[PDB]
């Protein structure tokens, strides 16, 4: 098997900076059979560079490929946010076909504070017997953030889960959901449901809160 | 324009088999090689093999020699990829691609099919509105969304207004609940000034349970 | 004072019998001598007939061409008071389309494309260029890797005649010939992408 060794595994760079990734093949690959693909989460890989150095349709000139024999390189001249993705090298020279393990490119940006929103459980869900309370932190950077649940000013533990998005292709921000789940009976035993957000871009911790029923 | 459309996600029990389809259009089906590619969760890309619908020749990655069987039904321009004796490490997204003479690379991909191997039974999600209100307001902006709860296995897809609304949409990666079921929310930010006039409907699809739900998200007092 | 001529297009070949004729009209129409070189200017290609690569009259001949043979080849044409050096890129690929899509034709040059005009009586051509020492048998034709048989289809020497070209005559074709040289037989297989355009 022709093994493709791709490095680095992860790249973290600011816009305008130069990005370089390499692929080293265990055996010589002809230049016409060596390609790179771009993949964003949830999507199929997209052909990006083919035949070592040709750009696929829709690929901007700031991308360029080069290489020979066993050493290949993808270069991004001046990073844009939409360049955030995982890149894979590929050989079509010899069976079985093989891919590199990938290089994930993360774009750094300036600090951005989250917009916080809070959602009470729907009457539809309550009728079912469960109460989910969703706190949303929208479009922030960096990803580090602290979300605490207060119920009648009592700090919660053990009843919430967080999920964070991938980096946004246009503004490089993250968004995060934190969901407090309670039975209907426990939910109705309390008044104030609050969400407390702490983040680098906030000079002070932001709280979004609501009184049950209201 | 070359198109490859794959069948929906499926869950199957250990030891069973699954057969993924890839429907082709936009070119002469028998004048090509169809390839299948495996992407294990979090991992990269693994080539499984190729089939020529013209002479029905197959070349398998020998790591899939006794696992995969490639076939075609040319009368409906469809390629099939069958996995036998499923194990956990067969859980992955599968892609079909197509290759043309003199073009040794992969410009066209199917959208992918997630196959989950599990003993647990399929369950369709409940869909709950995340109503925009005063506590979902920030600088003339409202947030709203749909809570998609208690389903198995992955994935669910969410679109808004049948695909006409995409700007500002965030569909979160699923979380695994203690129950063993998944949950996610899909949210969007919109003008607060026009909540009274615009209609926002999330379209939730969970193919393994054949669940198709449309939920209209309306403002609350 | 040898004047260098550079061929415009590279020539592509499967790993099979292959030949290229040193020609340069009007010079080669005179009284000149021709010498082929493989990545050299000092040591000429052998003329030993049993050699896998050798010069045959004005031709360079590969029986067969193989991986590693890709390169720039030079033909030095010497007249009484003239010298021309022709440069040409020769590229081999290893695999045939009907066997696998891997390691095959690296790009679809004009020599691998042909056209069949709809609703008319058209034809395809099996391009076989070899020195006269190479005797070509009858040519078999394939469509999507299956042998072509039908009333609309007629084998006439080097061409495949297609009467009343239909929409479905597009696609992948191949022509196959047996080459006989110095008592031994070799297979020549050429692929074609055919369209209506
Ligand atoms: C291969 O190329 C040679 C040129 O080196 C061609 O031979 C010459 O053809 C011209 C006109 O056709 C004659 O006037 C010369 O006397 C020929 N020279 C020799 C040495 O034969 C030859 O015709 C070409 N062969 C093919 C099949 O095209
Ligand atoms: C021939 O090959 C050389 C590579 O050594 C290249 O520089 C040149 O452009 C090629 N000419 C063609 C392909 O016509
Ligand atoms: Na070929």
């Amino acid at each position: 098997q022709i093994v493709l060794t791709q490095s680095p595994g992860t790249l973290s760079l600011s816009p305008g900076e130069r990005a370089t990734m390499t692929c080293t093949a265990s055996s010589s690959v002809s230049s016409s059979y060596f390609h790179w693909y771009q993949q964003k989460p949830g999507q199929a890989p997209r052909l990006w560079i083919y035949r070592t150095s040709r750009l696929a349709s829709g690929v901007p000139d700031r991308f360029s490929g080069s290489g020979s024999g066993t050493d290949f390189t993808l270069t991004i001249s001046r990073l844009e946010p939409e360049d955030a993705a995982t890149y894979y090298c590929h050989q079509f020279h010899r069976s079985p076909l093989t891919f590199g393990a990938g290089t994930k490119l993360e774009i750094k940006r300036t600090v951005a504070a989250p917009s916080v929103f809070i959602f009470p459980p729907s009457d539809e869900q309550l009728k079912s017997g469960t109460a989910s309370v969703v706190c949303l932190l929208n479009n922030f950077y960096p990803r580090e953030a602290k979300v605490q649940w207060k119920v009648d000013n009592a700090l919660q533990s053990g009843n919430s889960q967080e999920s964070v998005t991938e980096q946004d292709s246009k503004d490089s921000t993250y968004s995060l959901s934190s969901t407090l789940t309670l039975s209907k009976a426990d939910y109705e035993k309390h008044k104030v449901y609050a969400c407390e957000v702490t983040h680098q871009g906030l000079s002070s911790p932001v709280t979004k809160s609501f009184n049950r029923g209201e | 324009q070359v198109q490859l459309v794959q069948s929906g996600a499926e869950v199957k029990k250990p030891g069973a088999s699954v057969k993924v389809s890839c429907k082709a259009s936009g070119y002469s089906f028998t004048s090509s090689w169809i390839h299948w590619v495996k992407q294990a969760p979090g991992q990269g890309l693994e080539w499984m093999g190729e089939i020529n619908p013209g002479n029905v020749r197959t070349n398998y990655n020998e790591n899939f020699r006794n696992k995969v069987t490639m076939t075609v039904d040319t009368s409906i321009s469809t390629a099939y990829m069958e996995l036998s004796r499923l194990r956990s490490d067969d859980t992955a997204v599968y892609y079909c691609t197509v290759v043309f003479y003199g073009e040794p690379y992969f410009p066209y991909w199917g959208q992918g099919t997630l196959v989950t191997v599990s003993s647990a039974s399929t369950k369709g999600p409940s869909v709950f509105p995340l109503a925009p209100s005063s506590k979902s307001t920030s600088g003339g902006t409202a947030a709203l969304g749909c809570l998609v709860k208690d389903y198995f296995p992955e994935p669910v897809t969410v679109s808004w207004n049948s695909g006409a609304l995409t700007s500002g949409v965030h569909t979160f990666p699923a979380v695994l609940q203690s129950s063993g079921l998944y949950s996610l929310s899909s949210v969007v930010t919109v003008p607060s000034s026009s909540l009274g006039t615009q209609t926002y409907i999330c379209n939730v699809n969970h193919k393994p349970s054949n669940t198709k739900v449309d939920k209209r998200v309306e403002p609350k007092s | 004072g040898c004047k260098d001529i550079f061929m415009k297009n590279e020539i592509l070949s499967a790993s099979q019998p292959f030949a290229f004729n040193c020609t340069f009209p009007p010079i080669t129409s005179g009284e000149v001598s021709v010498t082929w070189y493989k990545n050299s200017s000092k040591i000429p290609v052998s003329k030993i007939i049993q050699s896998r690569i050798h010069q045959d009259e004005t031709w360079i001949l590969f029986l067969p061409m193989e991986w590693g043979d890709s390169g720039v080849y030079q033909c030095v044409i010497k007249g009484r008071d003239s010298c021309h050096r022709i440069h040409v890129n020769l590229t081999v690929f290893e695999k045939h389309w009907c066997d696998t899509s891997i390691g095959g034709l690296p790009n679809l040059s004009d020599e691998y494309k042909q056209i069949l005009h709809l609703g008319k009586d058209d034809s395809l051509t099996c391009h076989l260029h070899f020195p006269k020492s190479c005797v070509l048998g009858p040519i078999k034709w394939y469509k999507d890797c299956n042998e072509i048989k039908g009333e609309r289809f007629t084998v006439l020497e080097t061409r495949l005649l297609v009467s009343n070209v239909s929409a479905e005559d597009r696609g992948n074709y191949a022509c196959q010939a047996i080459l006989t040289h110095s008592g031994k037989q070799y297979e020549v297989l050429n692929g074609i992408t055919v369209s209506h355009h």
